[PDB]
């Protein structure tokens, strides 16, 4: 891969 | 060109803690803590953030190696298909970078994916930064290199600039 949490 | 994340969250601290916490069976340790350091640095030379490193417990930037499932809600797959993520700055899974073990690593000196280069893309990630348009850019969504400027303009608009 960007993630959110 | 660059994009941030949603509500573009950052690092407000003067100060942010990082930790190597795994380590990959294809590289020595200290060439990890080498090639890290220097993917930090890429980013901080441009802005008005300092990174320091831990070596025990938790750390705002958790990086390191595993297989699998591994504690967050993403696991990883085996050989091939994603080969690394991080998340956008903040508390808890925020900032850390994970890298998938079922792959092969290289310093530039074997067949692999170049970590120098993965490195940088995912902490890019850790500090806020998203995906590019431009295909120059270490942050293109896709996979010897510097940032491109867009990679510079995209981090200075988010912290401001250093110099
Ligand atoms: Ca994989
Ligand atoms: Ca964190
Ligand atoms: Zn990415
Ligand atoms: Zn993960």
């Amino acid at each position: 891969x960007g993630l959110v949490x | 060109g660059y994009s941030l994340f949603p509500n573009s969250p950052k690092w407000t601290s003067k100060v942010v803690t990082y930790r190597i916490v795994s380590y990959t069976r294809d590289l020595p340790h200290i060439t990890v803590d080498r090639l890290v350091s220097k993917a930090l640095n890429m980013w901080g030379k441009e802005i008005p953030l300092h990174f320091r490193k831990v070596v025990w417990g938790t750390a705002d930037i958790m990086i390191g190696f595993a297989r699998g499932a591994h504690g967050d809600s993403y696991p990883f797959d085996g050989p091939g298909n994603t080969l690394a993520h991080a998340f956008a700055p903040g508390t808890g899974l925020g900032g850390d970078a994970h890298f998938d073990e079922d792959e092969r690593w290289t310093d530039g000196s074997s067949l692999g994916i170049n970590f120098l280069y993965a490195a940088t893309h995912q902490l890019g990630h850790s500090l806020g930064m998203g995906h590019s348009s431009d295909p120059n850019a270490v942050m293109y969504p896709t996979y010897n290199f510097k940032l491109s400027q867009d990679d510079i303009k995209g981090i200075q608009k988010l912290y401001g600039k250093r110099s």
